[PDB]
């Protein structure tokens, strides 16, 4: 009947549960079947060759269909959970309706979720133009990090309460199925150029603006360039919502940013 | 991603003229570029570079 | 250029240690990397295709390349599903009245 | 030099007076002058297309 | 034949009815509304000195910072992506004037139009000669709003393959408001017509294309089963229209069923109107709960 085999459990030590349990489940079996009562009568092996058969049939075209189904995308599930975090958030309500303050943020360019919470959040739209003109560089400076103390004692404060909406967006990000960290979330927003482009809209000539700030002169206008978009972007939200408060004061920051040298561009223009 | 958002938004009334330099694999993506769209497309490849360098 | 030079010279300037030529056999003389694909999902092109509808994210995700070496052969797929199917109608139903009730059983 | 200084004449003087003067153009237009040129995506554009014109 | 002439009815006031009492906040123009440190005004709104005061009648919505007062009767506004439906008024020499309910006229330019051929020939100043033919004055057309101008315009383009000029049927006009929003505006209800809920009040009812852009007319008769469904579909719609209730797809289905045991000519009674409401509401109210 066999020779003693070993015991995978106490002869070769392996203490896994699934180990154990498997043994039992064989055991329990092995002593079930002999009890057994379709081994007995006249045309077992023919009848249980017929079912094996019809279950490989079975198997084979459940595989077809799901081989030919959607849920064997791989991202679909990444899907699934970027599509809850934009649901409790309240941009979509139920089943692919988009709300109000979901159509806000199709109608931007970059950042949408970071911006259309600190349009709600009233943390911006209180304060002058050539302020808020400066706060919106941190998005898209794209420089290493170092502010001044020298700088008002609302910019200070004007610094975090971005970054709480910050940590306010990274936990619905992290647990939601999302596997972004919120730390290294918080860590795209930096504000190298946040005091130069103040004194750049105050309206101060650009030679001194390039000997005290600490950066070359090439970026800067690639990142004015940058913010002009945005904030010409903001005006079909603040538009849409209702609100000239900070569509004025948004537009008047929008003609005080457009200088001459931006445009210089090539030589062959005209 | 930008470029094949791009070519499956692309309509089909449209001749693309891909120009690579030299990728391996170039003999399946035209496959796939010619069964994506109800199209046929032409496969050029050429050898013996000139002005040889060293 | 096309011909508007004599020759032409690449020359690689090591100003620190060997660089390990080991490698610069993997680099030169080898063959270039396959093209794969890099497609990934954003919250901008969900948002844009939301608003407007007339594509779908599962037609974008199933129409790209990374599914390629998948949907390669789906006609032939549900082909050959559709004929399985037909060839499923063709089996008797085994007995399983009698002695034979536990057979199911016996076979799990 | 002659044909550097013309074309770098016509290309540099055509924008205002206080941007004409500041020390990254002055800092590679001198280095132009002998021959040499830096590119890279940090410098002013109309700076940038400069260099490939000479080259 | 009879010719049947009632008296007039006084109307009952109050909804006593059913019985529901709103826990809705409810304002009036004049009213001071909620005067906190820091909020948004919405539209229906205005500010006065340190004060929200509420500008039109309605109930307030708010989400999170905004408050914003929702009236009952305003007039179509356009929103980027919306299904419109409209008519032509004026063909100008680069575009058309189309009137779709809203505060002023929406324009069609001829750089967004399927023009005939369906396929890339051409396009020059040839083709600006014969646009002012095709569509001429009074037609219909269906299509998607592209963007929103300076002073409320909207400029609507027809950019795809189910837009264009449509073609018979009947056409039933409403408030924009009772059209819900939904991802599918197109229907094909399995009753031998169809239908489009234009988000800006137009409700077009024609039959089934058939098998499977106006380049075909099939100016041919409509066989007889096709109208009774298109009348029937005309006298529901208007039915659930009237009262209160939000239009889509399954109201609109749950009262078709529902009127077939009598005659199409004999519903326009109050009464048979109210005993269909009535039943629609119920059958809704034993699906949905």
């Amino acid at each position: 009947a066999g020779p003693p085999t070993l015991d995978p459990v106490n002869d070769l030590q392996l203490k896994d549960m699934s180990v154990v349990e498997g043994g039992l489940r064989a055991r329990k079996l092995e002593e079930l079947i002999q009890g057994a009562q379709c081994v007995h009568s006249p045309r077992f092996p023919a009848q249980y060759l017929k079912l094996r058969e019809r279950m490989q049939i079975q198997k084979e075209m459940e595989r077809l269909r799901f081989l030919l189904s959607d849920q064997s995308l791989l991202l679909l599930p990444e899907y699934h959970q970027r599509v809850e975090v934009l649901r409790t958030l309240g941009y979509v309500d139920e089943a692919g309706t988009v709300k109000l303050a979901g159509r806000v943020a199709c109608a931007m360019s970059s950042h949408e979720l970071l911006l259309t919470e600190l349009m709600f959040d009233n943390a911006l739209s209180t304060l002058r133009p050539e302020e808020i003109a400066a706060l919106l560089s941190g998005l898209v400076c794209q420089s290493p990090g170092d502010a001044g103390d020298q700088l008002p004692n609302t910019l200070k404060q004007g610094i975090e309460r971005v970054r709480a909406v910050a940590k306010r967006i990274g936990e619905v990000q992290v647990a939601c199925g999302l596997n972004q960290t919120v730390e290294e979330f918080v860590g795209e927003l930096n504000f190298g150029l946040v005091e130069v482009v103040y004194e750049w809209a105050r309206g101060m000539p650009f030679s001194e603006l390039a000997g005290l700030s600490g950066t070359p002169e090439g970026l800067v206008v690639r990142c004015i360039q940058r913010l002009a978009e945005m904030c010409r972007s903001l005006r079909g939200a603040a538009r849409l919502v209702g609100e000239p408060v900070l569509g004025a004061k948004m537009e008047t920051a929008a003609t005080l940013l457009r200088r001459d040298i931006v445009f210089a561009a090539s030589l062959y223009t005209q | 991603v930008v470029w094949e958002e791009v070519l499956i938004m692309l309509p089909d009334h449209v001749s693309i003229i891909l120009l690579s330099a030299t990728v391996p694999n170039a003999l399946e993506f035209a496959d796939w570029i010619g069964r994506l769209k109800r199209r046929q497309i032409y496969v050029i490849s050429t050898v013996t570079r000139p002005v040889p360098l060293e | 250029r096309r011909g508007l030079d004599p020759t032409g010279t690449v020359i690689l300037l090591c100003k620190g240690r060997v660089p390990e030529m080991a490698d610069l056999h993997r680099m030169m003389m080898g063959k270039p990397s396959q093209l794969q694909s890099q497609f990934r999902l954003t919250y901008t092109m969900i948002l844009n295709l939301l608003r407007v509808d007339a594509l779908r994210v599962e037609d974008m995700m199933k129409r790209s390349f990374s599914e390629f070496p998948s949907r390669k052969d789906s006609k032939a797929h549900e082909q050959a599903l559709a004929e399985l199917t037909k060839r499923l109608g063709a089996l008797e139903e085994p007995d399983m009245t009698g002695q034979l009730v536990d057979l199911p059983e016996y076979y799990s | 030099k002659s044909e550097i200084h013309l074309f770098l004449q016509r290309c540099l003087a055509r924008l205002r007076g206080s941007d004409r003067q500041l020390p990254q153009v002055l800092h590679m237009s001198e280095l132009l002058n002998r021959g040499l040129g830096v590119h890279h995506s940090g410098i002013l554009p109309i700076l940038k297309e400069i260099v490939e014109m000479l080259f | 034949m009879a010719m049947e002439m009632r008296l007039p009815v006084a109307r009952k006031p109050l909804s006593e009815r059913l019985g529901r009492d709103t826990k809705k906040h409810l304002v009036v123009p004049g009213d001071t509304i909620t005067t906190d440190t820091g909020f948004m005004r919405g539209h229906g709104t205005y500010m006065g000195e340190e004060k929200l005061i509420a500008s039109v009648a309605g109930s307030v919505e708010r989400v999170n910072k905004l408050i914003c007062v929702k009236a009952l009767k305003t007039r179509y506004i356009g929103e980027v992506g919306d299904i419109v439906v409209g008519r032509i008024t004026e063909v100008q020499q680069k575009r058309w004037k189309v009137e779709t309910n809203s505060r002023l006229d929406s324009v069609l330019l001829l750089s967004s139009m399927n023009l005939p051929g369906g396929e890339l020939r051409r396009r020059s100043a040839e083709d600006e000669l014969a646009m002012r033919g095709f569509l001429q004055e009074g037609d219909l057309i269906s299509a998607e709003v592209q963007a929103v101008f300076s002073d409320g315009a909207v400029s609507l383009h027809t950019r795809s393959l189910k837009y264009g000029k449509l073609g018979q049927g009947v056409l039933v006009q409403v408030s924009p408001s009772l059209v819900k929003r939904q991802k599918t505006h197109f229907h094909d209800l399995p009753c031998g017509a169809s239908v489009i809920l234009g988000n800006n009040g137009f409700i077009w009812i024609y039959p089934t294309p058939e098998h499977k852009g106006g380049f075909i007319a099939n100016l041919e008769p409509v066989s007889l089963a096709d109208r009774e469904v298109i009348s029937r579909l005309r006298n529901c719609i208007i039915s659930l229209v009237t009262q209160r209730m939000m239009l889509y797809d399954t109201s609109i289905l749950y009262c078709y069923e529902a009127s077939l045991p009598h005659q199409i000519k004999d519903i326009l009674k109050p009464e048979i109107m109210e005993e269909i409401v009535m039943e629609t509401r119920q059958r809704l109210l034993e699906q949905e709960g």
